[PDB]
RNA sequence: UUUAUUAAAAACACAGCACUCUGCAAACACGAAAGUGGACGUAUAGGGUGUGAUGCCUGCCCGGUGCUGGAAGGUUAAUU
RNA sequence: GAACUGCAUCUGAUACUGUUGAGCUAGAGUAUGUGAGAGGAAGGUAGAAUUCCAGGUGUAGCGGUGAAAUGCGUAGAGAUCUGGAGGAAUACCGAUGGCGAAGGCAGCCUUCUGGCAUAAUACUGACACUGAGGCUCGAAAGCGUGGGUAGCAAACAGGAUUAGAUACCCUGGUAGUCCACGCCGUAAACGAUGUCUACUAGUCGUUGGGUCCGGACUUAGUGACGCAGCUAACGCAAUAAGUA
C-alpha cells in the first residue's frame, strides 16, 4: 500500500512510498544476475540520444523468463522479490527438477503456490498458456507478439489485458492503451494482472528521489535561447509558436506512428 | 447442503452430454457427496434463442455436497463452454421424486 | 454461525444446574461465543452495518448480564470473566 | 399445496398471452402463493422454459 | 542550480499537475548505412510540450493559425 | 401571647421510600422446533430497451413543437434486417403488500450474516424503563483519490416565445448520477405526533403465524371507519391527540 511520510522535513512532506512487507528482504538469486552498467543515455557514437538519463543507483539485471518454455514441469514460488529493473515484482520459481527462474509476479500470486506452463494448465495466476487455450474474458498479462519470442506486452506493474474474442488464428485483445488488436492464437499469455498495482499511486516527494532513479533534470524549451530550441527567445515569458520538440516536431496532437507492415494487426483505438 | 443444478448444453454436444454428467458425478461422489436425483429432459425447445440456437439439452441433477466441491462444480460449468446455461439452487431437503418435465 | 452441537457444548460447560440454559453464566458464555464467531464475518464485511447493529446489541446484553451477575454474586462474576477472558 | 418452476404447464395459465405475469386481482391467488409463483416464473424465464416477452 | 573572470536572483531546476504522442523492429534520438541509445524496458512504460509544493480553484471564444477525423464535389504531378 | 414554616439530640411507629437476608414468577431474557420477508454485505448472471460502431435493403426526408426553428440527412439520414461494444436500471408480478431503529430496501442465483413472528416445554429469577453528556448509523446534493461513462442531466451553447426571457418549451451538452475507499452529517430526515408501560364501546379489510370445528377464536403488524373522552377548531379516537 501507500504510506505517507510525516512532514518532518520539507523534502519529506510529500513522500508517499509504496510498501510491500511480503517481499524478500535478502539478496536475489545470484545465478540469475547479470552486471549492467549505466548508459547515460548515450549510444555507440557517445552521443546523447535519450535525454535526462544519468546517475542513479548501481543495479544488477535479473534474468526474467519471459518465454516460459519449461512446460509440464510444475514450479513452486520460492519468493517474491523487488526488482530495480522494472516496476513489477518478480517471483523466484523453483521447478520440480530444481531449476530456478525469475518470472513477472502476478498480483494474486503468493509464496508457495504452484505455477504451470504449457497448454494443459489450470487457469490460475502465473500459469503460461497459448492464447487459444485461455477462455475469453480472462484477464491476462505478459503477451507474446511473435510465436516463441517471449512476452513483450502487459509487463509493467498492474498491467492487464482483456481477451475479448477470436477470429480465425487471431485473438482479439484490448490493451490498457485503449487499443484493440490482433495477436496470433499460438502466442502465449500468463493468467492474471501484474503485481504492484499501486505503483502509480506513489509520490517521489523531492528532486533527489528522481535523481536516485537515474533521471536528470528537464529544461523547458521556452527557457532557452532560439539557437537551442524553437521555443527559445523572447523578452520575458512568451511562447510564440505552435508547441514542438527541440527537433521541430509538433507535440500537441500530431500523430507519429509510421508502420505499414503491422497496420493490419490493429482493430481499432478508443476515443476519449 | 443439498443443491439442485440444471444444466443447459449445446445440441452439438448432446453426444458428450452423458460423459460430462458422469464426470460431474465422479467429482461429487469422490468428495463424499451424495447424488440424489439425476434426470435428463432431452432436447427441449428454448422459448427464446440462446447464442443463436433454438434447441438445447436439459439435464437436472439434484446433488448434495459441500461448498468447496460446489465451487469446483461451478468453475467446471463456467469453463465447459458446452453448457450454455446453469441454474444452481439450494434446497432445504433432498428431492428424489420424478420431476414434471420427465 | 454456531451449530446446535457447539451451542450445546457451551451450555453443558457452563451449566449451573441441570439443563438450565438460562442462567447468566450460560447466557454470557453463549453471547461470548457468538460475538467471537461473528468477528470472522465482520472482518470480511466491514460495511455490514445492519448486522453490526445486532452484534452491538449482543455486546450490550452481555454487559447487562455481567453487571447483574457481579451485583448478585461477585465470586461467580470473577470466575466467569476469568474463564471467558473478559 | 406447492408450486415449483418445473410446473411449466401450471405456470402457463398464470402467464399472459405476451409473457407478462397475471395479477392477483385477476387470477385470485393468495399473496403468498402469488409471491412464490412470481419467483418460479422468473426462474423459468431464466432457464428459457417460458418466454420473457412474446417478441424476442 | 546559474552568467569560470562586474548579474546568485523574482532567473533555471524541483517533487506535483495536464495535454499529446508511442502496441514494440515503439514513438523519439545519433548515424550515409550498418550499428546503436530508448531498453535486455513494454502504455502503472517510454518520448515531447506547458505548468510548477500545497489550499481554494481554473470562466467565455474553434472566426485566424495548427492538430484530429471525413471525402461529396472542385483543382491538381510524373506518366500515358 | 402567637409565630419564627428552621436546626440539633434523644424516644417511639413501620404504611411508603432508602439499606439489607431469603424466596416467587407476572416484567425482561435463554435453549429447542417451524415460518415469512425489496433486512444487510460480497460475488456471479439473464432478458427487454437505449446509445454507439460496422455492414445489407432503400430513398428524401427525419426529428421536434401549440406552431416553429436550431439539429440530423443526398458524404445516403430516418425506417428495416444482421452482427459487435458498453453502461445503467430491473417492465409485468406490485398489493393504505412486506422487511428494516430511522435513513432506507425490488430481475434471478450462490456465499456470509442481523432482526422478527410463532408452538410447547424447560430454565434465569427484577437481570427493568428512560437517558444529560458520549458514541454509532444517517436521503439527496456536495467533496477527495482512483475507475467507469449507455441514458438522463446542473452549468453551458444554440433555436424559439417575449417589450425583455440570464426561464418555462426545443435541439444538444459537461459535472453529477454508477463503482472502490474515505469525508460530509444536513432534509417538509413528517405521522410536522420522543421512548416505554397499563387501562378504556365497537365494526369492516389486509400481511405472517397458531388452535379448533368452508367458517370461528386468538396473536404480531398494517389500514378504513366509529362511541365515550379529549380538542380553539380542524380533528384524534386500542397504531389516541383518551385515562394515568
Amino acid at each position: 500500500p501507500i504510506v505517507k511520510a510525516k512532514p518532518t522535513s520539507p523534502g519529506r512532506r510529500f513522500v508517499e512510498k509504496v510498501v510491500h512487507p511480503h517481499l524478500y528482504k535478502g539478496r536475489p538469486f545470484a545465478a540469475l544476475l547479470e552486471s549492467k552498467s549505466k548508459t547515460g543515455g548515450r549510444n555507440n557514437n557517445g552521443r546523447i540520444t535519450t535525454r535526462h538519463i544519468g546517475g542513479g543507483h548501481k543495479q544488477h539485471y535479473r534474468i526474467i523468463d519471459f518465454k516460459r518454455t519449461k512446460d509440464n514441469i510444475p514450479a513452486t514460488v520460492e519468493r517474491i522479490e523487488y526488482d530495480p529493473n522494472r516496476t513489477a515484482h518478480i517471483a523466484l520459481l523453483k521447478y520440480a527438477d530444481g531449476e530456478r527462474r525469475y518470472i513477472i509476479a502476478a498480483k494474486k500470486q503468493a509464496v508457495g503456490d504452484t505455477v504451470m506452463s504449457g497448454e494443459a494448465s489450470p487457469i490460475r495466476p502465473g500459469n503460461c498458456l497459448p492464447l487459444k487455450n485461455i477462455p475469453l474474458g480472462t484477464v491476462i498479462h505478459n503477451i507474446e507478439l511473435k510465436i516463441g519470442k517471449g512476452a513483450q506486452m502487459a509487463r509493467a506493474a498492474g498491467a492487464s489485458v482483456q481477451l475479448l474474442g477470436r477470429d480465425g488464428i487471431y485473438a482479439i485483445l484490448r490493451l490498457r492503451s485503449g487499443e484493440t488488436r490482433r495477436v496470433h492464437v499460438n502466442c502465449r499469455a500468463v493468467i492474471g494482472e501484474v503485481s504492484n498495482t499501486e505503483n502509480n499511486l506513489k509520490s517521489l516527494g523531492k528532486a533527489g528521489a528522481s535523481r536516485w532513479r537515474g533521471i536528470r533534470p528537464s529544461v523547458r524549451g521556452v527557457a532557452m535561447n532560439p539557437v537551442d530550441h524553437p521555443h527559445g527567445g523572447g523578452e520575458g515569458r512568451n511562447k510564440g509558436r505552435h508547441p514542438t520538440s527541440p527537433w521541430g516536431q509538433k507535440s500537441k496532437g500530431l500523430k507519429t506512428r509510421h508502420n505499414k507492415r503491422t497496420d493490419s494487426m490493429i482493430i481499432r483505438r478508443a476515443k476519449k | 447442503r443439498h443443491y439442485e443444478v440444471v444444466l443447459l448444453v449445446h445440441p452439438d454436444q448432446s453426444d458428450q452430454v452423458v460423459g460430462m454428467v458422469e464426470r460431474y458425478i465422479k467429482l461429487v461422489q469422490d468428495n463424499n457427496g451424495i447424488i440424489h436425483r439425476l434426470e435428463d429432459w432431452g432436447r427441449r425447445q428454448l422459448a427464446y434463442p440462446i447464442n443463436k440456437i433454438h434447441k438445447a439439452h436439459y439435464v437436472l441433477f439434484n446433488i448434495e455436497t459441500n461448498g468447496e466441491t460446489l465451487a469446483e462444480l461451478e468453475e467446471l460449468f463456467r469453463y465447459n463452454d458446452a453448457i450454455i446455461r446453469s441454474l444452481v439452487m439450494r434446497r432445504d431437503d433432498a428431492i428424489t421424486e420424478e420431476s414434471q418435465l420427465a | 454461525m454456531l451449530t446446535n452441537s457447539d451451542r450445546e457444548q457451551i451450555i453443558a460447560q457452563y451449566q449451573r444446574g441441570e439443563n438450565d440454559t438460562g442462567s447468566p453464566e450460560v447466557q454470557v458464555a453463549l453471547l461470548s461465543a457468538r460475538i467471537n464467531d461473528l468477528q470472522n464475518h465482520f472482518k470480511a464485511h466491514k460495511a455490514d452495518h445492519h448486522s453490526r447493529r445486532g452484534l452491538i446489541r449482543m455486546v450490550n446484553t452481555r454487559r447487562k448480564l455481567l453487571d447483574y451477575l457481579k451485583g448478585k454474586d461477585l465470586g461467580r462474576y470473577t470466575t466467569l470473566i476469568s474463564q471467558l477472558g473478559l | 399445496t406447492h408450486i415449483d418452476y418445473k410446473d411449466v404447464e401450471l405456470l402457463k395459465q398464470y402467464i399472459s398471452e405476451n409473457g407478462k405475469i397475471v395479477p392477483s386481482r385477476i387470477t385470485g391467488t393468495s399473496t403468498k402463493y402469488q409471491r412464490q409463483l412470481a419467483t418460479a416464473i422468473k426462474q423459468a424465464r431464466y432457464l428459457s422454459l417460458l418466454p420473457y416477452t412474446d417478441n424476442h
